[PDB]
């Protein structure tokens, strides 16, 4: 004698394929259009929901590669074009009235303000972006269209809160020790999450959050060799990294009031870049490592590493900014090890030789060339470690490599705490009322 | 906002007011407020054919048939908490659907036009 | 969705329960889902104002006027169809719709107010 | 639309009927119809929780307290206008709105589901 | 020599020779659900208190 009632229960626990927004907070490519940034002190512990996670398999990160890729080239529309260049540059070496042996002293035609005059300056360039035809072409002319950033904006990481349209539910365990996925008792709900930081690299993630007590390795399936194998690390680490070039950056119009920047000279202390880090941290680090690989491949297992094998170093070395310059770092004094058998495996510091590019290609996207301006003075940037990629390349012995390339793998290292539920309220359970 | 839909059964109906009060409250964004504002309508579009007109924790005529998993009602209800028989009729949720609106709503709205 | 338009009269109203459950369920595709979204909500304005509130095929208590094309109301209640008598009532709209608000909605909303 | 807003109190409530009608009949533009389609939305959100469901001059049973301005109820109902005693009220607003869904609608509404 | 007055920094643009500089008026209307208000009364010091309306 059941007699069914209608409800607006709270279960609505379903998937949510979704929309999103932001909450960050100068006109700096994040241009702050978002919403003014609540207080929001509602982490409302939940009791006992047994839930679990899918880190793998999200939207959050598919809109996240999105957002920014779009975000970026909208702060790049309205800077200077500038392709008059791309015509027969001819260089030759840096001369020093005699020595032995990065920059090239560059002979060079361009227009003026007026559509006739021409203009035969000089400037400096790199190694990496000219190439031979002594006559020597821009390294992007194949096919691309060169484009200057403007300078006025940061390239720097700038905070991103994330809030949920009015209708859905942000949700967070608080729990411990995923293995990527996991049903996390523990949970607290959120309309709005915590500030998240715009970076971008390879090989290392920085400026990242920190582990709970250990290592957390993450993947999907240990036993393919094709996945992407991510290390949380516990114990952040201090690079200091630099351009110790004193340099001079001049100004010139190439046309109708569009300015452009060179690098004019240096002052005469040519040197090359580089990244220190503490030789004593480091080893610290990768017995944490090895310490739980010998968990999940055996007791009698040798732990190699190795450096990238070749391709672009985009895909090879660390891909790395700073401060408005985008680096290329050469690690291989860091996966010089091997670590033997899992049974009985400072005041120093190591250093590494650092590349500098100007002609970039962000994601791989090809057509899209932005150019960086050379800035004055010196560089000096500090970051921490939080974030490694490891790849298992294809007896028990075991070589690792510091993979990447995908960017989403660094945004999904950052942002697996979090799931989007779609909310349908509505429940029908039956009593005794008839009436 | 949402609180105590963990480990509580019937319960959590006592607090269904808040439930609401803070629910809905370029053009990439755009598409919220349209479907968010699409929901909390096409529900209480056919809430108003269920027979409870705005918000009462109501019961209808119509019975519950017993086929629906007929698993103990006045026991089930209290200790074995919801997300777990929500599953348990999540199978029978469609055909409850057009048994909404013909027990009360051809029969019953038709029988006080008789006067 | 829709049917039985054509050939009946009166036994359409049997069925005026699957008519809204279906119904409201870059830019120029945006227009729709606002004033499709505008529409279920202005006349329900007003509907709440003729005193029905939710779905109830319903009586209020102001007057039919006769003057309004009085032909056989039982008679033409069954047979003629719609469509055919919206017509012939389509000039007496705007009449009936300040007869909403004054009849039951300026006296009898301010008489149970005097206990 | 509206009118007699200026010099009257209580009499403005006889005429409370045309003032809800009327209401609510690129992209810069397109910020209109979507915040004023949320308005008559949010409000009706909470209205529905009042208990008053629909457009009544309604009274609920939940007590005004005597420490919100206690001054001449049947005196000042009358003569002095609205917008004056609206600033009086205007800090007990929030209040009462825990106060419309706790009275009448934590112990009341479970109460009718006893039979 | 004479260049043009704004080449230091901007680009020329022509107006399309068919439309018309003039003032043509505009009506404002408010939003669905908002109200224009104005007074009819007489002599503000900018601002002022007006009681017809
Ligand atoms: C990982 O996280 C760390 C910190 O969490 C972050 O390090 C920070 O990096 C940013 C950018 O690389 C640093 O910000 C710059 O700091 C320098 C130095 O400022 C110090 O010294 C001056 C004078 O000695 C003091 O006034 C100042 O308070 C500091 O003590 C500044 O010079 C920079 O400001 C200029 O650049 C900005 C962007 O161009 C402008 O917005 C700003 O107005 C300044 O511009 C002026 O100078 C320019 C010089 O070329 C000129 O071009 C402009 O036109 C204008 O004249 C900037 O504030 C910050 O200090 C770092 N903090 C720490 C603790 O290290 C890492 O960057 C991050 N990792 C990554 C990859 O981002
Ligand atoms: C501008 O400067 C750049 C570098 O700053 C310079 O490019 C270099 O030129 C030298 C000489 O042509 C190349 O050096 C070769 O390097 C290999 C390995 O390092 C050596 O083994 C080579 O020695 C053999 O080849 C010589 C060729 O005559 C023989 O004489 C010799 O006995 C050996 O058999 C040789 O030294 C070097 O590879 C390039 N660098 C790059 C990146 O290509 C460039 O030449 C300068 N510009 C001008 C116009 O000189
Ligand atoms: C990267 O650079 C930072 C600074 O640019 C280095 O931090 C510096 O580290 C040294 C020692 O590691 C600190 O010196 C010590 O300071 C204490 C405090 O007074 C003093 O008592 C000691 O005798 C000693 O001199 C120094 O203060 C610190 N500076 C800052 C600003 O933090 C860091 O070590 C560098 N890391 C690497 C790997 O090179
Ligand atoms: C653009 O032209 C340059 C001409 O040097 C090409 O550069 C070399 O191309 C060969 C064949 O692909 C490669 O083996 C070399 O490694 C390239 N040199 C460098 C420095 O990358 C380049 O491939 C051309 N690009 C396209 C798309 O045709
Ligand atoms: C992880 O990936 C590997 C290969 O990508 C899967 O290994 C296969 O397992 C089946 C049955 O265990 C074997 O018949 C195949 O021969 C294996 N593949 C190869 C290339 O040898 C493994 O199943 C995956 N793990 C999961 C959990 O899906
Ligand atoms: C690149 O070569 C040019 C050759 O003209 C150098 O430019 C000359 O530099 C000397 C002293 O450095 C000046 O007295 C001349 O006036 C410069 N010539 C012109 C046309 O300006 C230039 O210095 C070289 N680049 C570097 C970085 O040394
Ligand atoms: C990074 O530095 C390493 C230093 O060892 C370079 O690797 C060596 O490259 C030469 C020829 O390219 C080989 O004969 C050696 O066997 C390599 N050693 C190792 C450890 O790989 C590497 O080429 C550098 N990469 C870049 C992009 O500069
Ligand atoms: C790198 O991580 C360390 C974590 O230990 C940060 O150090 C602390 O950071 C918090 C918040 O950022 C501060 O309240 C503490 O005062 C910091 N402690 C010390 C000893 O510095 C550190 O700030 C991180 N690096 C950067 C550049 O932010
Ligand atoms: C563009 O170039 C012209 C060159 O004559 C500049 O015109 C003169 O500039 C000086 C210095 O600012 C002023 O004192 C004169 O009054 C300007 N002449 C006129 C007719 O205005 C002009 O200033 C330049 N503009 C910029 C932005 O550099
Ligand atoms: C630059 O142009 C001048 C004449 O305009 C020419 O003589 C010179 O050879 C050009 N430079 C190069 C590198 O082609
Ligand atoms: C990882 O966790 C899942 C459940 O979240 C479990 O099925 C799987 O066996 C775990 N794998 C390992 C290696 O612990
Ligand atoms: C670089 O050299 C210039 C002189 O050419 C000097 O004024 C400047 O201070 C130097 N840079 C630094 C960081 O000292
Ligand atoms: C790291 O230190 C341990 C002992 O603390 C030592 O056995 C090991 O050889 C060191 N690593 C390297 C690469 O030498
Ligand atoms: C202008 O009017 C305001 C009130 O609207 C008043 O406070 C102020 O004193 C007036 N000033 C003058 C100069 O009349």
């Amino acid at each position: 004698n059941l007699w069914v009632t209608v409800y607006y229960g709270v279960p609505v626990w379903k998937d949510a394929e979704t929309t999103l927004f932001c909450a960050s907070d100068h006109n700096v490519w994040a241009t702050h259009a978002c919403v003014p940034t609540d207080p929001n002190p509602q982490e409302i512990h939940l009791e006992n929901v047994t839930e679990e996670f899918n880190m793998w398999k999200n939207n959050m990160v598919e809109q996240m590669h999105e957002d920014i890729i779009s975000l970026w080239d909208q702060s790049l529309k309205p800077c200077v074009k500038l392709t008059p260049l791309c015509v027969t540059l001819q260089c030759t070496n840096v001369t020093n009235n005699i020595t032995d042996d990065e920059l090239k002293n560059c002979s060079f035609n361009m227009t003026t303000e007026l559509r006739d005059k021409k203009q035969k300056v000089y400037s400096l360039f790199y190694r990496l972006d000219v190439v031979q035809i002594k006559e020597y072409r821009l390294i992007n002319c194949n096919t691309s269209a060169i484009t200057q950033a403007c300078p006025k904006v940061s390239f720097e990481p700038i905070p991103i809160h994330y809030c949920a349209p009015a209708g859905f539910a942000i949700l967070k365990c608080k729990d411990k020790k995923f293995n990527g996925t996991g049903p996390c008792p523990s949970v607290s709900t959120v309309q709005c999450t915590h500030g998240i930081k715009p970076v971008v690299s390879t090989q290392l993630l920085l400026n990242g959050s920190l582990a709970e007590e250990e290592v957390i390795i993450r993947s999907e399936n240990i036993t393919n060799n094709a996945k992407n194998i991510l290390v949380q690390l516990n114990t952040p680490v201090q690079i200091n990294c630099t351009r110790p070039n004193n340099n001079t950056v001049k100004s010139i119009r190439i046309g109708p009031g569009q300015a452009f920047y060179y690098t004019g000279d240096i002052i005469g202390d040519i040197r090359q870049a580089h990244c220190n880090v503490s030789k004593a941290t480091w080893n610290e680090t990768l017995g944490k490592v090895v310490k739980q690989l010998r968990k999940h491949f055996g007791n009698n297992t040798i732990i190699r590493f190795a450096q990238s094998s070749g391709g672009d170093l985009e895909v090879t070395t660390h891909s790395f900014n700073c401060g408005g310059e985008f680096f290329y770092c050469n690690t291989s004094g860091l996966f010089n090890s091997t670590w033997i058998s899992n049974t009985s495996v400072s005041n120093d510091s190591i250093t590494l030789p650092c590349r500098i590019k100007q002609i970039i290609n962000m994601w791989q996207r090809i057509g899209q060339a932005m150019y960086a301006p050379p800035i004055q003075g010196v560089i000096r940037c500090v970051s921490n470690i939080t974030g490694l990629i490891l790849t298992r390349d294809g007896s028990t012995t075991e070589t690792f490599r510091p993979g990447g390339g995908d960017m989403r793998d660094n945004w999904r290292s950052e942002l697996y705490k979090y799931k989007v539920v779609k909310i349908e309220p509505l429940g029908v359970a039956p009593t005794r009322c008839k009436r | 906002f949402l609180g105590a839909a963990g480990s509580t059964m019937g319960a959590a109906s006592m607090t269904l007011t808040v439930q609401a009060r803070n629910l809905l409250s370029g053009i990439k964004q755009l598409q919220a407020r349209v479907l968010a504002v699409e929901h909390y309508l096409r529900d209480q579009q056919l809430l108003g054919i269920w027979g409870c007109s705005g918000k009462l924790i109501c019961c209808t005529n119509v019975p519950w048939n017993s086929s629906w998993s007929n698993r103990n009602l006045s026991e089930i209800w209290d200790n074995m908490t919801w997300l777990q028989w929500d599953k348990e009729i999540s199978n029978y949720t469609q055909i409850i659907y057009g048994l909404l609106e013909e027990s009360q709503n051809q029969q019953e709205k038709n029988e006080q036009d008789l006067l």
